[PDB]
């Protein structure tokens, strides 16, 4: 157990799970669950209504004090009613510790954008609503970031085809670049890697 | 001195003019109290048209309320006469 | 543990008013910058008469690919495609069947040489070390097409390139 | 007497004991309105009150920022004028309410 | 019931009023486009084309739906607006070099295999 | 009306593939715009449609002047999620060559910033140093620059019989390169009046926007990823933290040449405290064996063979993991089902922050004082678009 194995750290457990319990008790209207990874990772699931009130507690308390936006995402499950799950990461400076706040939204409920909150949200709400389709409600100036001008639909979103719908290439009679649906020389080949034998029995499911 | 002291009889003959400059409706069909969308089978979106055409005519901007409401000519002779006041 | 690059404050006294005088208007540290690149000047240059001299390199340099063969002239490959499954650009297409003499090879062996990364890991994997990256790196096409590598272009490269593979193998193959 | 707090955009402050007494005298008050069983008013009571303690009972600077552990008073000052905006925050906010709605059954369940 | 959030519009009536908003500044943009990037079609067709692409959403009934796709209208009039798209991006509204693909069974049986 | 410029892409100021739309009155910006996305690859789709060995090569090309550190900071994240343990002797080796890809970045930016402002001649004089740890990165790895050395289970290879000799040899003279780049910039008037009081931030800005890196420590704050949160054996060495004073290009191209000399004392400790042993974790179901036992053993074999056909299983989990890359705060949140390829990677570059801040730095400044701006922010678009 000592030489491959990953070292514990029990005193940083406690600290988190304590601090966590501190949360959830101020801020019982937002919070729904909290909890605290095997490698001490602090996570608080919320309320969608409750992402500005509890961004502003976590950065302006004085127990609290985490400044700082790491970065801030989203994750496609396309198995749950509220497809998309939005995911903060905040660092404290003072405390030297790191939080995680995770809330959930679907394809039509806007997210209240915390640019009031943090400056650093901006191109990261920006990047959610070009990869996911998230919108984001009283945020500045709300457009794609990262794909092409006039592009249709979301590629992060687990339906996407990795390779798109249309594809490039310069045509000499129209003499410009054009769209056009893809066609593919070799296709991408899907291999089915998942082994038939459980790997993990501390995370076996119920056989419903 | 300043523009003459526009009539309505100048305002539903530049209206006039405007509708049959349009394309999708036949001219000598249309009359001055014919309703856009039931007499002359025009849509939502051709009624926008032809508000905007208005407003290039007469030189104003006419909300998107009080727009939603000018359904025949006559309403827009209306519209203009109480925007400009002019009573005879 | 940290220092500061920019908190000093300077001396007023009127030796050193007057030496900071003269290098606002007689331009010291100019001359200061002069000196430097006057002493550069006189400094052999670093560069190398390429073609004739080349870069250095090492044994585990990843260059273009090449299929090897047993000293029996046989070829290694056996066609178990784990370099297929491994090659994370999915550059090497494998199709394989039963030889005449009943032995296990391959009908096809593709690398696409515009999708390769030279990463270096279908070599890694492959178990009879059938499949290498020479050391070769000049080897530009005037088309596109030239660098689409069929199973002849391989072998050919490695009957090509052997005696400095088996060379590179022998000095690497104590730290794989 | 300090000069250089070292932070861009954070001013030296002169008579800095009178600034934070103010300012935690300040938030108790905000904190006076809220309801005396939620937490946020008595955690926050807490460590005003013991800040405002060590404020009272320490006249040098120094030696009151190391009892502080904040980090350079300025700072502290700082962070009492950000936990006062909270607190009024707070007040309109009123997040010791009961929780607002509960979440699909599988909605945080993972894998899957 | 159905217990939604709405975006901008609580029915259907001011989710029109906002395409009708959004339809006007399309209209109002189009000459200065085909003047801008020195476009070969007509101010006529570029209305058409204006209208063709509104009316491909026009079965929509959910207001939320045609918020969104109000916003996204309103994303791609402020990047045609400040020339963030180039003359390509607005020719790939007309398809110039896509061949005509059949529509009725038998040339569709001829040519291949999918429906 | 503000005149309306397009700065980049083809630019030679642009750093990348960066469109600058810029509004000026005469020389004056008015408001800058950066427009992204012309490198924007795709890379975390394409990452989940991998193993977790298959996206290593990714991280090499997200910001390609720091590739083994990002090849580390992926490492860290898919250990922590493994619950396993790199060697010791891995870890000496993944901080010193941290260490040299640091002086790499470093030099890439000074240079290239001093390029920018007008000062082409340092830049050939640095090249040459980072053409000799270019040979240091092929020796060990085969490649020049992605190299792909650092993997989730230690290092892929031992350093060769001889480099660590060549590491010191190198290493002795560069302080003195350093003392060239300072006689060429630190005290020139011309480069101070180009570089102080342009682009200041103030801390509780830098905080606020997300800055990290430099861009913190030059306007005072007091934050070293490596000192507050240490990872590998960087609790085991010794070094000082550069530290600001007016938030300005200038304090932060003094930050940038003093953190080179820190990481040459950093790099001195590491030759000299190098310890023996293996360079993977001593776990064949999550490091491949070596090939004598791969060619002997039926469990080495089997192992071998599942490892890169299918991959490692990683237990179902999220992380956010952290490291100080020389550009700043690189993280990357893995989310793993419990199958052998990534679920979800979110990529977290310093770089993005940066640039979304570059609007605010640039306020009432000129064109010039823009360009030296875009180079004190140390932009390499891969990690900004990926
Ligand atoms: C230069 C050329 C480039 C082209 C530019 C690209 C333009 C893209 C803009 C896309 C934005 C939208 O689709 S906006 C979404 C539009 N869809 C709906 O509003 C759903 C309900 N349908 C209706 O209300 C009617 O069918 C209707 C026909 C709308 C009229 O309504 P009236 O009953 O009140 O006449
Ligand atoms: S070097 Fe890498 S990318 Fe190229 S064929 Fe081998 S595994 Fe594939
Ligand atoms: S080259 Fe090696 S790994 Fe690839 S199919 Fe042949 S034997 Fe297998």
């Amino acid at each position: 157990t000592r030489p491959t194995i990953r070292p514990r750290n029990d005193v940083v457990h406690k600290q988190l799970s304590a601090f966590g319990q501190y949360v959830a008790e101020i801020l019982p209207k937002y919070v729904q669950q909290v909890q605290v990874s095997c490698f001490n990772e602090l996570e608080i699931f919320i309320h969608p209504d409750g992402v500005i009130p509890v961004l502003t507690f976590l950065r302006d308390h004085t127990n609290a004090q985490f400044k700082s936006l790491a970065d801030l995402t989203a994750v496609d499950v396309p198995t749950r009613q509220n497809r998309f799950e939005i995911v903060y990461n905040l660092l404290s400076l003072r405390f030297n510790s790191r939080i995680r706040v995770k809330t959930y939204t679907d394809e039509l409920t806007p997210i209240e954008s915390s640019v009031t909150v943090y400056k650093a949200a901006n191109w990261y709400e920006r990047e959610i609503w070009d990869m996911f389709g998230v919108f984001f409600a009283n945020h500045p100036d709300l457009r794609r970031i990262l794909t092409d001008y006039g592009f249709e639909g979301h590629p992060f979103r687990k339906d996407f085809p990795l390779s798109g719908y249309v594809e490039l290439r310069y045509d000499d009679e129209v003499k410009r670049v054009v769209a056009e649906p893809v066609e593919l020389a070799q296709e991408f080949r899907k291999f089915d890697l998942n082994s038939p034998w459980e790997a993990f029995p501390a995370y076996r499911q119920p056989p419903e | 001195s300043d523009a003459p002291p526009l009539t309505l009889e100048a305002i539903k003959d530049r209206v006039l003019y405007v509708l049959k400059l349009y394309d999708k409706i036949d001219p000598e069909k249309l009359s001055v109290n014919s309703h856009f969308m039931k007499d002359l089978g025009l849509d939502s979106l051709d009624q926008v048209e032809i508000i905007m055409a208005m407003e290039d005519e007469f030189g104003f901007e006419i909300p998107d309320i009080d727009a939603e409401k000018l359904m025949c000519p006559q309403e827009i002779v209306d519209y203009i006469a109480d925007k400009k006041d002019v009573y005879e | 543990t940290y220092k500061f690059v920019n908190m000093r404050e300077p001396s007023m006294d009127m030796k050193s008013v007057t030496d900071r005088a003269a290098q606002t208007l007689l331009w010291t540290e100019l001359v200061r910058g002069l000196g430097m690149t006057l002493s550069y000047l006189f400094r052999e240059p670093a560069t190398i008469n390429y073609p004739f001299e080349k870069g250095p390199l090492s044994p585990r340099f990843r260059g273009e690919h090449a299929l090897r063969r047993y000293p029996s002239g046989e070829e290694r490959c056996i066609a178990c495609k784990l370099c297929e499954a491994v090659c994370p650009a999915q550059a090497i297409t494998i199709e394989a069947e039963p030889r005449a003499d009943g032995s296990r090879r391959t009908t096809r062996y593709d690398i696409d040489m515009t999708k390769c990364i030279y990463c270096g890991f279908c070599q890694e994997a492959c178990p009879v070390d059938a499949i290498v990256e020479g050391p070769n790196f000049e080897f530009s096409t005037e088309t596109h097409e030239e660098l689409l590598y069929n199973k002849e272009k391989l072998l050919n490269n490695g009957d090509k390139w052997e005696a400095e593979i088996a060379a590179n193998i022998q000095a690497d193959y104590l730290y794989r | 007497l300090k000069k250089t707090t070292g932070l861009v955009g954070l001013a030296v402050c002169e008579t800095p004991h009178e600034r934070l007494k103010i300012l935690y005298t300040k938030i108790l008050d905000v904190l006076g309105q809220i309801p005396k069983n939620a937490a946020y008013r008595k955690y926050t009571e807490q460590i005003t009150n013991e800040k405002l303690g060590m404020v009272k009972a320490e006249p040098d600077v120094k030696k009151l920022e190391e009892q502080l552990q904040g980090g350079q008073i300025e700072e502290v000052i700082l962070q009492a004028e950000n936990e006062l905006s909270l607190a009024r925050k707070m007040l309109r906010w009123k997040p010791w309410e009961p929780l607002v709605e509960e979440p699909p059954a599988n909605q945080w369940k993972w894998p899957i | 019931g159905t217990s939604v959030k709405p975006i901008f519009s609580r029915d259907m009536n001011e989710a029109k009023r906002r395409v009708r908003e959004l339809y006007r500044a399309w209209y109002r943009e189009v000459p200065n486009t085909v003047h801008l990037f020195q476009l070969d079609i007509s101010v006529k067709q570029g209305r058409d084309k204006v209208r063709e692409m509104f009316m491909k959403n026009a079965h929509v009934t959910d207001p939320r739906v045609v918020d969104l796709l109000v916003i996204k209208g309103k994303m791609e009039l402020e990047e045609t607006i400040n020339v963030w798209k180039q003359r390509t991006h607005i020719m790939r509204f007309f398809h110039e070099t896509e061949a005509p693909r059949p529509t009725d069974f038998l040339s569709k049986f001829y040519v291949g295999h999918d429906p | 009306s503000n005149l309306t410029l397009n700065f980049g892409p083809q630019h030679p100021a642009a750093h990348g593939v960066l469109r600058l739309v810029m509004e000026l009155s005469g020389e004056m910006v008015r408001k800058c715009d950066p427009h992204i996305g012309l490198l924007h690859r795709g890379t975390e789709k394409l990452i989940e449609y991998k193993t977790y060995l298959q996206a290593l090569p990714y991280f090499d090309r997200l910001d390609y002047v720091s590739m083994m550190c990002n090849e580390q900071a992926y490492s860290l994240a898919v250990e922590k999620l493994l619950n396993i343990q790199p060697p010791p002797r891995a870890q000496w080796i993944r901080v010193l060559f941290g260490e040299i890809t640091r002086l790499l970045n470093h030099i890439m930016a000074v240079t290239t910033h001093a390029l920018d402002i007008g000062a082409m001649t340092p830049f050939f004089w640095m090249f040459e140093e980072r053409e000799k740890m270019f040979e240091f990165y092929e020796r060990v790895s085969g490649a020049r620059m992605h190299a792909a050395y650092i993997r989730p289970g230690g290092v892929h290879q031992d350093l060769p019989l001889g480099l660590l000799d060549d590491i010191y040899e190198f290493s002795k003279n560069f302080s003195f390169r350093i003392d060239e780049l300072e006689e060429m910039l630190t005290n020139n008037r011309i480069w101070r009046n180009r570089t102080v009081d342009i682009g200041v931030v103030t801390a509780e800005d830098a905080l606020n926007y997300g800055f990290s890196g430099v861009m913190l420590r030059g306007s005072g704050i007091q934050w070293d990823l490596r000192k507050t949160q240490p990872y590998d054996v960087y609790d085991q060495v010794e070094f000082d933290v550069p530290i600001g004073s007016r938030g300005d290009c200038y304090d932060r191209y003094l930050c940038r040449v003093e953190e080179m000399r820190q990481s040459l004392r950093i790099i001195s400790q590491c030759l000299n405290k190098m310890p023996p042993g293996e360079i993977k974790v001593d776990d064949a179901k999550v490091s491949p064996p070596k090939r004598a036992e791969m060619k002997t053993s039926m469990e080495s074999l089997i192992h071998h063979f599942k490892l890169y056909t299918e991959g490692y299983q990683v237990p179902p989990g999220a992380t956010y993991t952290a490291i100080e890359a020389p550009k700043g705060e690189f993280g990357v949140y893995l989310v793993s089902d419990g199958s052998s390829r990534p679920y979800r990677c979110k990529i977290k570059a310093p770089g993005f922050a940066h640039l979304a801040g570059l609007d605010k730095m640039s306020k009432g400044h000129m064109l010039a004082d823009v360009v030296a701006i875009i180079g004190t922010q140390d932009i390499v678009f891969g990690e900004v678009d990926r």
